[PDB]
């Protein structure tokens, strides 16, 4: 559930 | 002038192009000479440099160093060999040019005078005529330093001088709004020209050496004829108030020039006097402008340090 | 089947790419005829602002339209490819890099053209200060090389083979990519922070006590208060690039900080609207530095539109 | 590129080696701070240029010292045959006939042995100084003595030449005073008489106008001269080409001011004046005369200063008020403001 | 000096020469020697 978008 | 000759035909607008851009220079270019070789024009700047550019390839084949940085004219040699300039510092320094050492280096620093040198010019490769700021014209002999004749009779400042092409006489505008037709040998006034409200900036010589205009501060060019003794033709228009800065005319005769304080450079039909082309390159006072003398390019030196050469 | 999908609603996405879309039209127009102005003597100030200005139209025309295109609407199956993800990225660190080196550099030339202007008369010249534009876009480049070093795609499906799965996210490991990215955040936000917080503060204590102190008449109080309008245009500036490049960097910060341990399933929405944020606070920054530059000045308003109309 | 049978590059090398050497010359024409002058009295003027001047190229004039040298001598040996004197020593008659071999042959002014012995003897000799002191009868150089009695020295195959030696090779006097590492210019206008309006744009672009006034002028009439440089001050202050450059204000020798306001008044100079016949109020008065006249205050401004021939605070203060002039002038140009 | 006879002069000596003036006419560009000269 961690973000991939930076 | 116009008013008897306008049953021919007008030459309609006239589109000149940038064809160069002598970019270098870092302050004002003050004033410019063509070459006689149509290829190689001197022009200086008020930071202390005069540069001989080919103009035809945009390369500058010469810097010269000035030992005072202010200098307002200068003048090409016909044969090439030497280049003027005078200004603030009252001393029109003749370098030369075909050294066989090679460097630019300064022949004689010619003095004489107690005024500014306005404007100077080449009678041959060993006379030199200077407009000064002491109100007394000047024909110099570079050998002996010594000035050969001094014209007095200016009372105000003279600001600009121009030979006739046959190198025997010359006229010098001044700011008592009258150009004086002078004379190299017998060294005294024939004529003055009278007709201005204000002082003359610059002047010029029509090809013939039968007339040249005058470029006063009301925007009005004057073309004179030298026998008569009048005013011959009031080149003006409205919404031109600025100062006109050098005059040149055409190889023909038939296009004048002006460049104004009102930044762009204006084309004149001599016959009649319509603003037949505008030249706005530049964003600040034209200062000079020149017609070389096979009468192919015009080039145009101003106050931005861009030297543009109008076909 | 296409996890890792936010469900973020779509109005408040349109709300923040309607902003968007006004902040980028504004923004390229103006950095346009910013940039077509200055391509219109100690002349050495106008080519920080017209890098400043590209820098700007850079960020601007690079990331935003593709940021719209395939980070707000269309998720994590991209259409970019992976040049494209990686020159991407590569434009966009290498954009805030130029952006934060000509905020430096423009500060340090203000403060040498003012708090010590005999050494800006000696030190600064044209061909130094177009050397200094070409040195720090080489630094840009140069810095945004591990931009290059770092990026990457990556499946993420239930076996990682599914072409409706891969991202293009930095690919290295937590270690190595905190440490490129607190570099990042180090250098590229808080050296300019100082540095132009610093130097502002200095130019405008210098002007303030050259006006109250006054070492003659001020001139009926006119043009040293238009002088506080520049001190108005120092400050503006610093606050912009602080407030706008502040929580952009805090966001990459705390995408390097949390090792989905801190996650939970609302704080990943709140880190997607905060992304959503703070892009519209970077393309605010790319809006109003030229906006910033032309309103407070009445010759710059008047003179634009001109160029407008 | 076609290279173009290899010399037009050369002439293209050629440029890009004028621009080099253009280039650097345009730093240093940034670098140099440049100062009008303007009195319309004598003001101290000198006293104030004596006051700043307290606190290679040479070589280039070789040849310009050899040929006036050549050009004076032969100058002399020439009007000897007009004016019909003859050589003290009839054998410098040979020497004088090897003068006009050796310049004859030669292609710019130059000096040998052979020429300096030749110049040495002819310049010693009785005759020649008879025509020398009849020099007015002639064209002759002002500093024909000056070199042809130190032809020694400048025979010398190593000479260089002396400053002095390049001043003997009426207008702008420039003054490259240095002050505290920073170098400077000054022009010394105001010994050149002509019209003012033509040639004070050649000055636009200097940093700032130093516009010495003598106070104790307030009295002498041709008109007084005390409103005449209230005139020059008007038509200096409110010129278009000005307009963005500070005026320096210096009021001179304060001292002939105090005992000359001590025995006469203020009000002879001035209808509408009856202030204190003090010295402060009457300088603050005079002061206030001159700052009243700038049409332009938001722009420019104008500095004060007040001494006598001493208080060489004075420098400095030109350096004081140059900052407050280039630092202003940087806040209008740098973005701010 | 009759300033109609030395205008006409002026006329007549200008419509002689104004037919080989190599700036009111123009320029073939293969003539001119100044062409933009891309290099």
């Amino acid at each position: 559930r961690r973000p991939y978008i930076l | 002038l116009s008013q008897i000759t306008n049953n021919i035909d007008p030459v309609g607008r006239i589109q000149m192009r940038t064809r160069r851009t002598l970019r270098g220079h870092l302050a004002k270019i003050y004033a410019m000479h063509w070459g006689t070789d149509s290829r190689l024009l001197v022009s200086a700047s008020q930071d202390g440099k005069l540069i001989i550019w080919d103009s035809y390839t945009t390369n500058k084949v010469h810097a010269i160093p000035l030992r005072s940085s202010w200098v307002m004219t200068c003048a090409y040699a016909p044969s090439g060999n030497y280049v003027a300039c005078g200004g603030l510092d009252n001393i029109c320094s003749i370098y030369n040019l075909k050294t066989r050492e090679g460097n630019v280096r300064v022949s004689r620093e010619l003095a004489g005078h107690t005024g500014y040198l306005s404007c100077c010019r080449f009678l041959d490769d060993n006379q030199i005529v200077t407009s000064s700021g002491d109100t007394t014209c000047a024909l110099w002999d570079i050998e002996t330093g010594q000035q050969t004749t001094t014209f007095t009779g200016h009372t105000g400042d003279v600001m600009s001088l121009s030979l006739a092409p046959d190198t025997r006489l010359f006229v010098s505008g001044a700011c008592d709004a009258s150009a004086k037709l002078w004379d190299v040998r017998e060294g005294m006034c024939r004529q003055t020209f009278t007709g201005h409200e204000s002082d003359i900036n610059a002047i010029c010589f029509f090809p013939n050496g039968n007339a040249f205009a005058t470029g006063s501060d009301d925007a009005t060019c004057r073309l004179f004829d030298l026998r008569a003794d009048q005013e011959l033709m009031t080149y003006s228009h409205d919404n031109i108030i600025c100062g006109i800065t050098s005059v040149s005319f055409s190889k023909s005769g038939r296009l004048l020039l002006a460049g104004y304080d009102d930044f762009n450079c204006n084309v004149w039909d001599a016959l009649k006097a319509d603003r037949a082309g505008v030249l706005a390159g530049h964003d600040n006072r034209v200062s000079c402008l020149g017609v070389t003398d096979d009468g192919m390019a015009v080039a145009t030196g101003s106050w931005d340090s861009f030297l543009k050469i109008w076909n | 089947n296409s996890d890792l999908d936010v469900n973020t609603d779509i109005y408040s996405k349109v709300l923040v790419t309607a902003i968007y879309l006004a902040l980028f039209v504004v923004g390229t127009v103006g950095n346009s005829v910013t940039l077509f102005t200055l391509a219109r003597l100690q002349s050495t100030v106008d080519y920080y602002l017209g890098s400043l200005a590209l820098s700007d139209l850079l960020i601007l025309l690079l990331a935003m339209p593709v940021e719209l295109y395939n980070f707000i609407w269309v998720h994590h199956p991209w259409a970019f490819g992976d040049a494209g993800c990686r020159g991407y990225y590569f434009l966009r660190d290498a954009c805030t890099y130029a952006t934060a080196l000509n905020v430096v550099s423009l500060s340090v030339e203000r403060y040498l053209a003012i708090c010590h202007p005999f050494k800006a008369k000696t030190l600064m010249s044209r061909s130094r200060t177009k050397k200094f534009i070409s040195a720090i876009w080489l630094a840009s480049a140069l810095l945004a090389i591990p931009m290059l070093f770092t990026m990457g795609l990556q499946n993420l499906s239930g076996d990682g083979t599914h072409p409706g799965g891969l991202v293009c996210t930095p690919i290295v490991d937590t270690a190595t990519l905190k440490v490129v990215i607190q570099v990042n955040t180090f250098m590229s936000f808080l050296f300019p922070m100082l540095v132009a917080s610093i130097l502002n503060t200095v130019i405008a204590n210098k002007l303030t006590v050259m006006v109250h102190q006054a070492a003659n008449m001020t001139i009926e109080p006119g043009r040293v208060q238009a002088l506080r309008r520049g001190v108005l245009v120092l400050r503006a500036v610093v606050i912009a690039f602080v407030v706008c490049w502040l929580p952009y960097h805090v966001r990459r910060l705390m995408f390097c900080y949390i090792s989905d341990e801190q996650w939970t399933t609302f704080l990943f929405d709140f880190y997607h609207y905060f992304y959503m944020l703070t892009n519209a606070l970077v393309y605010v920054s790319a809006a109003i530095n030229p906006i910033l530059y032309n309103l407070v000045s009445a010759n710059f308003r008047q003179v634009f539109l001109s160029t407008l109309a | 590129g076609c290279t173009l049978s290899a010399e037009d590059k050369a002439a293209v090398e050629r440029s890009k080696m004028i621009d080099r050497n253009l280039r650097e010359d345009g730093e240093k024409a940034a670098r140099e701070v440049k100062l009008l002058l303007l009195g319309a009295g004598e003001s101290g003027k000198s006293t104030i240029v004596k006051q700043m001047k307290i606190i290679e190229e040479c070589k280039q004039y070789k040849a310009v010292v050899y040929s006036n040298t050549i050009q004076s001598i032969i100058a002399i040996i020439r009007a000897m045959g007009r004016l019909k004197i003859d050589f003290g020593d009839s054998a410098r008659a040979d020497d004088a006939r090897q003068l006009f071999v050796l310049a004859g042959a030669a292609e710019e002014g130059f000096m040998t042995a052979e020429l300096a012995g030749v110049i040495k003897r002819l310049w010693k000799d009785s005759g020649v100084q008879a025509c020398f002191n009849r020099s007015r009868e002639y064209q002759l150089n002002d500093s024909a003595a000056y070199y042809l009695n130190d032809l020694d020295r400048i025979a010398q195959p190593n000479y260089i030449p002396t400053q002095q030696d390049v001043l003997r090779t009426t207008g702008i006097v420039e003054t490259h005073f240095t002050f505290k590492d920073l170098h400077f210019k000054m022009f010394d206008v105001g010994g050149q008489r002509s019209e003012r309006k033509k040639w004070i744009h050649c000055f636009e672009g200097v940093t700032a106008i130093i516009f010495c006034v003598a106070l104790s002028d307030y009295d002498l009439v041709l008109m007084n001269r005390m409103h005449e440089s209230m005139k020059l001050f008007d038509s200096i202050c409110n010129n278009k080409w000005f307009t963005d450059t500070s005026i320096i204000l210096f009021l001179n020798k304060k001292d002939l001011f105090e005992e000359k306001i001590k025995k006469s008044p203020l009000t002879i100079c001035y209808p509408e004046y009856a202030g204190s016949n003090t010295y402060e109020e009457a300088a603050a008065y005079i002061q206030c005369q001159f700052e009243d006249l700038n049409k332009r205050k938001d722009t420019k401004e104008i500095y004060t200063h007040f001494t006598c021939a001493t208080d060489t605070k004075n420098v400095q203060f030109v350096f004081d008020a140059v900052t407050d002039v280039i630092i202003k002038n940087n806040l209008k140009d740098c973005g701010l403001f | 000096m009759l300033v109609s006879k030395c205008c006409e002069e002026v006329r007549d000596y200008v419509e002689e020469r104004s037919g080989e003036d190599p700036l009111v006419k123009g320029i073939p560009e293969d003539k001119n020697p100044f062409k933009e000269l891309k290099g």
